[PDB]
């Protein structure tokens, strides 16, 4: 387990700075050295809203990929025997990528979101400015995982339902339902985005 | 007015609900599903019954969903940090309570289908022991709501 | 080490201090350093202290043929995120003959019960360019280990100082967000890859 | 005297956040170098078994 | 004169109240659920005297409820920090409290209820190790009040 | 006069005295309750009296109650630094002490109630083991009461 | 006017949107001719038709080239900071969407030409399936490029 | 004078000679008891004989207590930052050197114990060992008595 | 005007431009080898036909070192943020495409090479694949360049 | 000057001297024990001599007690900023050479003293290598007397 | 004037290019050496052929000495940080390309070794294979001796 | 004037030089060892010539020693900062170095005994590989004493 042990070391002394920096800025009075408020604010909105942007479109697209292939192996595989199941079962790979559909309508709505300020100072940047640069980030961070769990999940009960399908042709129409409940999440998602960002205005 | 920086948290709160929300209602669905499609071929005349534990996990993703909107709406750009901290709480709540949720409706989902398709009497107890899972995301669910609202 | 600029309304109430000042008009620099500290005869005058604002306005006579003066303009105030009262180093205005110049000020800053200091306060881009202005200037100043404490003086000593060296900067806080969003994705797919494997075996 | 603050340097930020993340990399490419060779398989197999 | 960020202390305690404890209860509903799954093949009457493990779980998730439920209703907008660094001591008490119990109640229910499958004299070492279990939940709650109403 | 932030410690030692120690109280529950629900099939006349290592631990979450009740009460608004480190001192001493502790009794009567399955005289050598398992909390529940009383 | 390391993030974007193109597109390369040689020992007469999946492989390849160039191009001196983000922004969209659309085609077409191997009327499944695949790089691309032209 | 935070090392001193030694003498007894279970299979009139492991971890936690204690009563308030340093080496030195005898006792142990099982030549062995790996603990008590007194 | 430690981004471009490309080739040449090695003992005449993949890494190699001598070329003092900026991204456009693409290689090479030992025809294929593999590396030296000079 | 934090240095340096020898001391004595355990059963008449690697341990220990004792005694509250940090340098190069001297001592003397069990001759051998494995230990406490005196 | 703690980086360079260096070489001669001695066994004719591969990461080795020669000999108390971080970038360029080179040349040590004993043929294709594993760890010296260079 | 702290590096330096060298020597010592044991019980009348490769890993010890003895002598508390990170540079490059060496000595020791026991002749081409890997920390060596009397 050589990379997990990597991963959890690393994650490990991450953490263990965090606690030991955070007790000993407590007991040295710097409160006001650690002020969250200045990360937030020096770190400029473009950087929140287009990471927002690229993860809303890149995970999404990464659910749709992952589900695409943890089910195709299976259509594959399971097709060997069952030739029938190649046009049938593709359902799943199409509410597969239909996650990565979901992607780009959050990412290119969001990237009409997208404004110039011509201003460097926190006050004339302004509450509507860095209100936009976060809820973007968010809503982008939101549609990209949700996207990412619903095609994961597809993905699973497709391979599922493929599998199953090998075995009895007559299955496949019924347990579709449960594909069907995967991707209404990633619909939930969706919506999400779009009220986080309905209010949202950069300039 | 309050501080610029400050709709960052109640941003997150209601990211947070919505995600976390959707891993758990993710796993549940997932586990659930590979259950379901290992059984129908066994058991094919339980299949519209073995269905219901998605639905469980379709209800934690609604709580996800209930909370999310009402953070989304009661967010604006110039909320007091007090607020934002709070939207941020109810949005935790429901999440990873979800995403506990969900990790339990998967597993008792997959188990109990398992089962019944061996011996269906145990049907009834695993719809028990769905909703004691379940209720897991409500109680979630309930601080949320009252954390928005206050 | 020369003693810091004071001045004082029944103890000392404000507080000045650096290694070097030093100032250009039309680029021709001048060193202030012997002239003000220590010496007494640092014309004072116009100077003005409240618990909330302070106005320094240090003056040397014949300086760039006029009688120059330099306010430094510096105030504390509560600010409700947290309890305590900060200060800030607001404006920086020369006077000179018949005339003024104003510096906005960028990073000077901190709670009022401790001092501030930094390297090289100065207008010069090379030097971090602290002092800044809109419209370009005739005026260049520089302070080479600048520190100041406008706010709860307690005798001649300076308070503990907060600094302008901070383990992070702006830029380097979107840097480190830009490189660790990288470098998660990196180490994704390096796993990914070194998960490979080949086969020992093939068929007939 | 006078209780003058430390000479912290201009370039505090980068110098530190330099050797920080310099030798945080160099530990680790340190660390994983040692541990692949101390897991290095030694490959006598023709003989484990004769001498077990 | 109370710092705004204050009150996030707050909101935290009520969170990490309601996840940790529905955490915990989620992990015992799991295994607990694995368990009734598994036996219930076998020895189908057991089934409700076999359940008590998950109605024990939904207790702890009722003491992480309650917790948070006061938690949030003991919060204000210009909360001090003192009484906000109480209330995160409570919430931090509760949930990691509930947490502990949460993973005894369900690694007990599992190997129990198995065990009784086989041996069904265990039903009362059973219910005596569950109940002990709760305790710990118990004591979580206990302490947890008395910091929040502190 | 005293730092505001000195509560901070007050209630992570009232916290943490209590959720440490339950937790090594949970491992113990656990594993004991395991290895009770695995010798009663072969031997199950001997489940009660064997159920000692369930109540033994149960004994650190005691210990961890009443350290973090001490702490509560000794707690207020404006203690200095100098006391909120005595009372975080005294619950890390008595939480982690019973963590240590809880994995010693764990281990011991899993190992012990199995054991006795094949011989009953180990009974006896067992409960020794035990106590010198949970002089452990009762040594760190010594020194957090000196602790948080100075 | 602007901050003199902006270009920075520019830069970042640009060599993102290469390696992680190049990245997935090296996995899904290594694996395919991994299934394309197995297939092989036992099929010589299947090569030509069976390299498709390594095709796709270069095509997604091929838009992490694009895009790279693209904002290559976009890099100048005085970029704002707004630019250099729309270019980051461009940079993970593609990079991230290459790397999952390099991981799909690998293992599907791996899988596909196992099977074909023994099913002939699997191939054109194959086919159907990783078109649906690298249409996924398609998007990624799309969306990079109309960040990097905002 | 003294900054006011001088305490905090004094406390952690205080809380690592306890803790640690508790974790020390904790895994001893663990291991030990573990392989007093086994052997007592077939051997039972050795258990009362075979305990000293068990007790030698007992003085681990004996050491613990005695170091703690010291540090606490010697704790006064304006502690100078020198003595508070000294404390905290105190405290590391007694806890990680208890620790590492913890290691000590419960690895000989579990093995000598069981090999005395089949061989009763090697009892004498055995407790040289243990004693050899006691002074261990030993030493860490010494060293933390000299800073504590320094 | 030129911060003064400007030179260390070019200074990087420089050294992964070599190290990343490096390691991939190294990775390349050695799964190719064990390849080869493992082929060998069976097919000797196919030893010198079957270097190729191990050409090719070399290649992935030369790439580096292209990309590194242009950087190094290109490091004067008193280089400014942007161009030192560029400097890096071509440094590491082109070693982590040729890392990838090393990776690539040696797979396919080793995959191919103990396939044409087995069945001659592959040989074609395998060219096939390890070119279509290459040209990631070529991208990565190509975005490289592009980045440096301009 | 001499800043109020000066002796935490020199401090740890004690602790370090004294934990990580007694580290390596345990780890040596563990395994040593466990093949002595091993041994016993087979050849008890060995025992006596076959020992002697844990007294090399101890020997490890030794050194750390001499450097930890030698620190303490040098150090002072006045202590100078330099004086502490040779005295942390002679901490960590006593105790982390031990901690090597520990490891190589125990992993000789578990294989050395099965093989000897099996085989009279090995012994001589063994001990000049546990003599070597030792001479580690005395470098390291050679190394840290001259700092410390330094 | 520069500043002072230019110093580092150039030492740094000169530690990274020795030590990195000495690590792929160490890596390449130990399992080159399994391989010969796995060999030997069967046919102790080719032990001087076989040991080429230890002498070629012996040539890394080298590498790595005249690097870091050439940086110790350019420092100076003086150092500009633009020669300095120039140091650095060819120590890394040099020692991680070598620690490249070196598990390749260990890796195809130990395979093509153990083939030849199998099949003398693969002899040349070793060599060929071994050569191109170095040209590796030329390119990293080359860059190297540019970077120390300018 | 140099800052106080300077002397750290120096310190670390030394220390390093030591610990380092020492915790390859102590692996090459352990694995030689065991190799040792292993070849001892088959052929005990090689005992005498196979211990040579724990002789040499102690000559990584000693390269250690000097370095750090060297380091020692010259540390000065107004040592100049860039001094002080020579020292650190000596100390690591010696250090790191002999962990190499000692790796390739502590294989090559292993592999190389277990097959000389059962082939003689393997003698010549084992002294050669491990001249091979001692050479490694000589290398080490001559950078570090470059560095620390630069």
């Amino acid at each position: 387990t050589g990379l997990e042990l990597l991963y959890l070391g690393i994650f490990v002394a991450f953490w263990a700075c965090m606690i030991v920096v955070g007790i000993c800025y407590t007991i040295f009075d710097l409160g006001f050295r650690f002020d969250v408020a200045w990360f937030l604010t020096e770190t400029s909105p473009f950087m929140w809203s287009n990471l927002g942007i690229g993860l809303a479109i890149s995970l999404s697209v990464v659910g749709a990929a992952w589900g695409i292939y943890i089910t195709g192996s299976s259509i594959i595989g399971g097709g060997v025997k069952a030739p029938r199941i190649k046009t049938k079962n593709l359902v799943s790979i199409i509410f597969c990528e239909a996650v990565a559909i979901y992607g780009i309508i959050m990412a290119i709505v969001i990237s009409n979101m997208a404004e110039p300020f011509s201003a460097t100072d926190p006050k004339a940047i302004g509450h509507r400015n860095y209100h936009a640069g976060y809820s973007m980030f968010g809503a982008g961070l939101t549609v990209g995982l949700s996207n990412l769990f619903c095609g994961v999940c597809v993905g699973i009960v497709g391979s599922g339902a493929a599998l199953a399908d090998a075995q009895n042709p007559s299955l496949f129409v019924k347990i579709l339902i449960v594909e069907i409940f995967g991707s209404a999440i990633g619909l939930f998602g969706v919506i999400v985005a779009i009220l986080q960002t309905s209010r949202v205005k950069m300039g | 007015n309050n501080p610029e920086y400050s709709s960052f948290f109640g941003v997150m709160g209601a990211s947070s609900a919505m995600v976390f929300s959707a891993m758990g209602a993710a796993y549940g669905t997932a586990k659930s599903g590979t259950g379901i499609a290992a059984m129908s071929v066994m058991r094919p005349e339980l299949i519209m019954k073995s269905i219901i534990p998605v639905v469980m996990a379709g209800i934690i993703a609604i709580y996800g969903l209930v909370v999310a909107v009402l953070i989304a709406n009661s967010l604006t750009d110039g909320i007091t940090l007090y607020r934002s901290f709070l939207q941020l709480g109810a949005g935790l709540s429901v999440g990873l309570s979800g995403l506990a949720a969900g990790f339990a409706i998967g597993i008792v989902g997959d188990a109990g289908v398992r089962g019944t398709a061996q011996q269906p009497r145990l049907f009834v107890g695993m719809i028990l022991i769905l909703i004691f899972a379940e209720v897991l995301g409500l109680y979630g669910l309930i601080v949320a709501l009252i954390l928005s609202t206050k | 080490i020369h003693p810091p600029v004071s001045y004082n309304d029944t103890a000392p109430r404000i507080l000045f201090w650096a290694q070097n000042f030093s100032v250009a008009y039309k680029d021709e620099w001048k060193d202030l350093t012997s002239l003000t500290f220590g010496v007494e005869n640092l014309n004072l005058t116009g100077s003005f202290w409240n618990d909330s604002f302070a106005m320094l306005s240090l003056t040397y006579e014949p300086l760039f043929g006029a009688t120059v003066t330099f306010k430094f303009i510096l105030a504390s105030r509560f600010y409700p995120v947290s309890a305590r009262y900060w200060f800030t180093m607001e404006r920086l205005e020369i006077h000179s003959n018949g005339s003024v110049a104003h510096f906005n000020v960028s990073q000077v800053t901190g709670p009022s019960i401790y001092s501030f200091h930094c390297e090289y306060v100065s207008s010069l881009s090379k030097k971090g360019s602290l002092l800044v202005t809109n419209v370009p200037s005739l005026w260049q100043m520089t302070l080479h280990n600048f520190q100041i404490q406008a706010f709860n003086v307690t005798g001649e000593q300076f308070s503990y100082a907060s600094d302008c060296a901070g383990f992070f900067s702006p830029g380097i806080w979107m840097g480190l967000l830009t490189t660790l969003f990288m470098l998660f994705i990196f180490t994704y797919g390096l796993h990914m890859i070194l998960s490979l494997k080949t086969m020992d075996r093939f068929d007939d | 005297p006078y209780n003058l603050a430390y000479k912290y340097n201009l370039e505090y930020s980068v110098v530190f956040n330099l050797v920080l993340w310099i030798m945080t990399g160099l530990a680790l490419a340190v660390i994983i170098t040692s541990y692949n060779i101390w897991n290095m398989d030694p490959g006598y197999d023709s003989i484990i078994y004769r001498m077990t």
